[PDB]
């Protein structure tokens, strides 16, 4: 029922820049937002699990915010391995959504 | 450390039944949610439902509650997933995951497998 | 005797020991032991005892299956002698019905039973084991009571009902009885939009019944009923800390005048002990199903919408299926201050156990202590496999 | 206590709320209950219980078998808690004997139990707990009493018992006792040529009795006996609306003298209370055998031979087997006037149910609200394939 | 009634008659009779019955298997009428736990229920069917108490726990309560290096317990408590006439102040009456299991360490499983002495007879005659073999 | 509309036992008293007895009592009749009926069917 | 006269299980303790366990509490005995005997057989 919106489908920037995928939810989810990376070989990875909380061997140059409905990954310096497509994800309720995700 | 070890790649006509598996490891089955995905291309990923290892305890995304049927084998530490009258629409990438708060319902999918592709 | 009243204020709530355990379906697997649900403890001035609607069956017996339904006119609100199981052989049958509630007014004691069609349910109001008034349908939708027992005040007894949409608004009315006869009714007010089954206690001549708005709110209604001026107002629990079962995962701000948005049309009856910084909640482990069960001290936990568990105690398992939860306190037992209690329904088979045709329960109800004692859990202890 | 008296008249009958039924043969599929068949109501100053003829076996034992057969040396009165199973483990015996009635007379309580060989039959009565007087039969031929229970005014319990032909003219007696001791008795008189089971209840100083016409009559005669001048008079319900089972199909202007023609030497055993337009007559819905069963309210019933219903409420639906049907009232409950009230007899088994040897009842008992409440139908609920 | 006071001495022991045997496991081949241990008997100024802990299962119920399990959320102190089987449809739960005490002070009644995980136990302490007062465990290691009666002088009952290790010294205390309240609580004193269910019994204002030294002690350790002074002492009995199991076999000279060597950790519950020449030593035949058991005279045996039997009196045989053994006496019966009395527990399965799942037991409680009366063995009765 | 399907005739010798059908059709066959009569050239229509499907009640024209018994297939919505120790006297078109109330005793027999010829 | 006629040697390797026989006579097999012990080469005489026919109880000197298993056959009066998962520091003359005292623990071992060579 909760919509995750994650805006910008697509995204392009070179190598060591700094970049924001930005994820706003349907209704106030309360930090209980999710970020998962899954490489071009398929395999998904918890990035940042409740909206800032970094997950077990995340790359320290992810940084996650946000609050109330909008949230935001941030990856710091990018580097090849960051070219996947993150999606956000919602825990605060039942049925857990996703964000359309973003390819960058 | 944690892996799961999904089934392989599925091919079948419409009103079949495809039955799933997800092997754990590197950790007590017992003690987390096994969650079931559904990364459909033009559909995103879905949340289909959880199983719960320790006492059977089950819930599903409402969409999904009539296709798929979660169990599991507690002694092969194994869960698995069970579609039902396929069709084309259910065509995709199967993945599990497990629960970031083990038995409770928050902290992520901390853990998923490499997915399961059916195709009809 | 004579009326009572609720005189004395609520004990500083340190711990919870146990008070009693049915057992009822291990015991049930070798006995005559009658399907049943929706229980409750309630006590007489002279003993407290347990309460639920039968099913008019045995759990070992033929017709136990299909008791995954509420209602039939095979239902009986029947009471036993604390922690034994309902036998069949040792229940008194109090009323007729699929739903109920009751109480000592201090000299005697009534008991409520609703029963019939859903669109013509009546409730029949007995006074000392004598039907004495009768109360039909007024929304023509499941007309249904507390599942729990009254308060009373000085011979009076406020009860609540409810008739209409369980999943939307429906018209609850808050009665106010007296030996039998209503006094006054009148509609719910306050800031509650729905509200079922509720949990209700006394103190301090004034009755507080924590509910359970089944619509939209994942926090809880609250009703405070003023038994001698005969009315009552009503709110939500503003802890961030919900307590309704299927409930959103606890966020950080609650919402005190609103239901709390994240799941609708569902949750289960709960209690809770509002008294300031002697507040305790109860709630299932799980946000998912009935499984489960705590107890947390939320100080102010009413009041403050930013208000976190600051002690607990667990009573059931995450792994152990849970229930309907409700309060009870012995209001003629010898002290200075009522000693708050409750029980905890334990289901099993149907939905959870589909390996049985049938749904029934187990008691397990606990009282405070002043002293911090050790705790432990309460399952119904059945193996499910014995069954089959 | 002291000599009750039969001071209020009845309260306006508006509607019908359940009081008790005990869901016997379900229960009894899994459970230690005893087979039994005419039961009835009967209340003490200090509570009402189930009357039944038990069968000296349980459903679910082998001596079941054969239980359609009504007098054996293994029938005896019992009673038991209102709204239970009858139950090995918690019945009194009442007295021995395969016809019987009951009633307490507001000191203490009268019971007679006939038995024996089908020409040499006795009637015991009872008084407090201990034998007191002995009636052997007069017309050596099944002498029965009411299979219901009595009504008493100031220490004055009249019963009536026949003796004789059922397929013909036998001789019915009205005894009048008092603490154990018959005061007198005489023939009965009026214009019912056959009586048989009697459901008596008393208002205002006087008692009535709707029975079953067994040879002619399809319709009920009737019986007003005056407990204080001792002295009854009997005549038939004048509305062309039919009580009796098997019965014509209603005719559209009754006899009240006479034995309303159609079907013979058959019928069961009915109630109804004549209060003016207070009147409601209870039958089955099928004229054909004892299944459904309703209530209907046929003003001025007893003296207007064109009286047809203005209201009704069904009771057991078509489909279910219901019996025969009794009255009693709470003598001493707390009011300005009688609740009217009645059970039925809900057979299982034998002769409908030929897939089992037994022949058992449930019972199911209704009393009257002022209220207009909403219906509901209260069916036996077993599944006769549960016991193959 | 008026607080019972210990006025008088013991009667002459001259022999002991029957006064009760339940046959529980024999009626529990074909019974709905509950697996139970540690029993005991107790009175009340009314009645004396039976006690026991049970398990929340039948005998021939599935959950009987386990049931050598001593502590569970399963378990409740339970009572039933003297000499009838623990059956689940007369059974009163006094309280719920793994270890309990109760005994009446001669106006009502105080039951203990301990409970809990082994390193966080509880002591609840009942009074006239209440909780009043909380026990947390004390040095988190099995909190337990007598297994026993208690013995009140004056509203004053005295009650000995222990918490710690079984295989070493713990922390005894002797609590002194009223009216469900303590009074003041003591470290056990005197020269009993360890103490563990005690069988207390009080003549002419004191209570004695004869307990049990589980740590190195084979001649069992005695506690004299003066409930009026409130102070106890504690020493071991002195005879050569050794009373555990295992124990050593009988030596010449026994010791007084100090455990008797040669079986360590282990024991079983065991009680006496020191009534100088007046004293009887109740013990296993067997040096080795739980089987068998005697009286034996054995004058001053608690002051003379080389007292020997001076007359016997046999009450199961060597061949028989025996157990746990308390003592008892009803205080409110008629005499100018106290008539002594106790009971056997005789357990049946585990781990003796392991062609079965389940452990439970029987009870054969004695009273003293001052006749010299005949013997006869007073087995549990049960042929193992049928349960299979 | 409502029809009712009977069996076809019968040819046989004495003492043994003919059972006819009656299959239902354009109605709730279990809200309906389903009767049975007798057309025998010499003595009329004779009503043998009634079978009710809702609840299997049934009664018999005392006359009938012996001969005729009474039953019926719910599953398949046919009544049936079964006359034992046949002798000619019992040669005849045996009707059934719909109840005209339903289920119950009055309202004439509102549907029947084309008969059903026994010869002995 | 009393007799314990115990059984043949044994010859077996490592891991497998025996089972000794001790044939009572003289006496009444039920009333007395079957002691049995086990004399081994550089362990002297040690006592292994009791088992006493009347009741079936026994009870093992802690150290071949996992290795021997008491049991007996009253009909034959033979008591019996087993010793699982053999080594060659198992291997020695078995012993059985008689109590002095009947089915009390004392009067020492009065009646001995003549041993039962167990070699691994
Ligand atoms: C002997 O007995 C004594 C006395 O019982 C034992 O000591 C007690 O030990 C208890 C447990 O260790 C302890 O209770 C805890 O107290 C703290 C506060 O001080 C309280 O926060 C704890 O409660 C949280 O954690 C538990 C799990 O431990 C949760 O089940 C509970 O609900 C609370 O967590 C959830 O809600 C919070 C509030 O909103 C959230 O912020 C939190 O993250 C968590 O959220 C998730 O869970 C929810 C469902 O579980 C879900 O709805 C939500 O959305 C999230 O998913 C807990 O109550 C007692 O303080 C302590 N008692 C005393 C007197 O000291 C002692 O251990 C025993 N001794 C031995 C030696 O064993
Ligand atoms: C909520 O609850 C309320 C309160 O209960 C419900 O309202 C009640 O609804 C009842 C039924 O709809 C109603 O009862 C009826 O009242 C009328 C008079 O007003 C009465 O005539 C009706 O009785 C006749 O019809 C029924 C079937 O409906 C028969 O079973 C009954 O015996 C009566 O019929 C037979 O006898 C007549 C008299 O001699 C004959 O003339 C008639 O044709 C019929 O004859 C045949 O049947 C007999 C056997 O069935 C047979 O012997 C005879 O030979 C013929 O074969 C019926 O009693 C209540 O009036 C009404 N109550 C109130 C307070 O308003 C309400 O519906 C519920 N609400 C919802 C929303 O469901
Ligand atoms: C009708 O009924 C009457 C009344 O009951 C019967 O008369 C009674 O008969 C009883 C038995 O014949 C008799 O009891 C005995 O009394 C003597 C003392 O006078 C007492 O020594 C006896 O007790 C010893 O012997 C028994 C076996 O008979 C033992 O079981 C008991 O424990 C005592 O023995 C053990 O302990 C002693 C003390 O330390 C040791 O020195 C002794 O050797 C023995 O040791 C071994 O056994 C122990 C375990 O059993 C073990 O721990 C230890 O290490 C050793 O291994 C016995 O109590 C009553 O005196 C007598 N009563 C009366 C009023 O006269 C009468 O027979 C019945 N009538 C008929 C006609 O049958
Ligand atoms: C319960 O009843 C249903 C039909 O109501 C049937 O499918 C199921 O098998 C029944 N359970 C048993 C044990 O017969
Ligand atoms: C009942 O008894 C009759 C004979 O009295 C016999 O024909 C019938 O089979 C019996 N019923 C059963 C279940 O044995
Ligand atoms: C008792 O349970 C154990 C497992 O807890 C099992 O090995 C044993 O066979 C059970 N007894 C029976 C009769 O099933
Ligand atoms: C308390 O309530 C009212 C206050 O005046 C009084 O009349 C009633 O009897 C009181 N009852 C008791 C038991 O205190
Ligand atoms: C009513 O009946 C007579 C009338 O005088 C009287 O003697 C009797 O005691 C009365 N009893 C009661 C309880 O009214
Ligand atoms: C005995 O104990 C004290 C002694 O003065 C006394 O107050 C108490 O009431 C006495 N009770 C009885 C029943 O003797
Ligand atoms: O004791 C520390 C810990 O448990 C308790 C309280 O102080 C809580 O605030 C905290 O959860
Ligand atoms: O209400 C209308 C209808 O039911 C009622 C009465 O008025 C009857 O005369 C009629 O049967
Ligand atoms: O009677 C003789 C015998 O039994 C008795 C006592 O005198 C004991 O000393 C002795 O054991
Ligand atoms: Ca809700
Ligand atoms: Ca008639
Ligand atoms: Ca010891």
């Amino acid at each position: 029922d909760i919509e995750l919106t994650q805006t910008t489908s697509s995204l392009s920037a070179s190598l060591g820049d700094r970049v924001t995928i930005s994820c706003r939810a349907s209704q106030d989810i309360s930090n209980y937002l999710n970020w998962y990376q899954q490489n071009p070989d398929g395999t998904v990875k918890l990035l940042i699990y409740y909206t800032s909380n970094l997950h077990s061997e995340v790359p320290s140059r992810f940084s996650g915010s946000g609050s109330g409905t909008d949230y935001s990954l941030t990856i710091s310096n990018l580097e090849q391995e960051d070219i996947a497509t993150y999606f956000c994800q919602q825990d605060f309720t039942l049925p857990f959504t996703f964000g359309g995700g973003t390819a960058a | 450390q944690v892996q799961l070890q999904q089934s392989g790649a599925e091919l079948v006509k419409p009103g079949a039944s495809v039955r799933m598996s997800c092997k754990a490891s590197g950790y007590t089955f017992t003690n987390y949610n096994m969650y079931w995905v559904k990364q459909s291309p033009g559909q995103g990923l879905e949340w289909i439902g959880i199983f719960y290892p320790g006492n059977g305890d089950t819930s599903y995304n409402q969409k999904f509650k009539d296709k798929a049927t979660l169990t599991a084998d507690k002694s092969s530490n194994t869960a698995y997933m069970q579609l039902s009258s396929l069709t084309s629409e259910d065509s995709a990438v199967y993945y599990c995951a497990r629960s970031g708060g083990s038995y409770r319902y928050d902290g992520g999918f901390d853990y998923w497998g490499q997915g399961t592709t059916v195709t009809v | 005797r004579d009326f009572n009243n609720l005189t004395k204020g609520l004990c500083t709530i340190n711990s919870w020991h146990i008070y009693g355990k049915d057992n009822a379906v291990r015991i049930g697997e070798d006995s005559d032991v009658l399907v049943t649900r929706e229980p409750y403890v309630s006590c007489d001035p002279d003993e407290c005892r347990f309460y639920a609607l039968s099913q008019g069956t045995t759990i070992r017996g033929k017709h136990s299956n299909g008791t995954i339904h509420d209602r039939s006119q095979y239902r009986a609100l029947i009471s036993w002698p604390l922690s034994s199981p309902p036998t069949v052989y040792n229940s008194r049958v109090e009323c007729i019905g699929w739903s109920s509630t009751s109480c000592h007014d201090g000299k005697t004691r009534m008991s409520i039973c609703i029963s019939g069609p859903n669109n013509n349910a009546s409730a029949v109001i007995w006074y000392n084991r004598r039907p004495v008034t009768e109360i039909n349908t007024w929304a023509r939708n499941i007309l249904r009571t507390q599942e729990s027992e009254c308060v009373c005040h000085n011979g009076v007894c406020p009860v609540v009902f409810t008739d209409g949409s369980a999943t939307g608004p429906a018209e609850t009315r808050i009665y106010y009885f007296k030996e039998g006869k209503i006094l006054k009714w009148e509609p719910l007010a306050g800031t509650a939009k729905h509200i079922e089954e509720c949990s209700c206690y006394g103190e301090r001549a004034e009755i507080t019944c924590t509910c359970r708005d089944n619509w939209q709110g994942s926090n809880r209604p609250v009703i405070r009923i003023d038994p001698v001026a005969m009315t009552h107002t009503s709110q939500y629990i503003c802890s961030p800390v919900l307590t309704d079962n299927p409930r959103p995962n606890d966020p950080t701000v609650g919402k005190c005048n609103d239901p709390y948005p994240g799941n609708n049309n569902n949750g289960v009856k709960g209690f809770s002990y509002l008294d300031g910084v002697n507040t305790w909640l109860g709630r299932t482990i799980s946000i998912a199903s009935r499984s489960g069960y705590e107890m947390l001290k939320v100080p102010n936990a009413l009041t403050d919408d930013k208000s976190k568990p600051t002690q607990g105690q667990t009573i059931v398992l995450n792994t152990d299926w849970s229930g309907y939860s409700g309060s009870f306190m012995d209001y003629w037992a010898e002290g200075e201050c009522y000693r708050a209690c409750f029980y905890v329904e334990l289901i099993r088979g149907r939905p959870k156990e589909d390996k049985v045709w049938w749904t029934s329960n187990s008691i397990v109800s606990m009282c405070s202590s002043t002293e911090f004692l050790g705790q432990w859990d309460w399952p119904d202890g059945a193996k499910i496999e014995y069954f089959l």
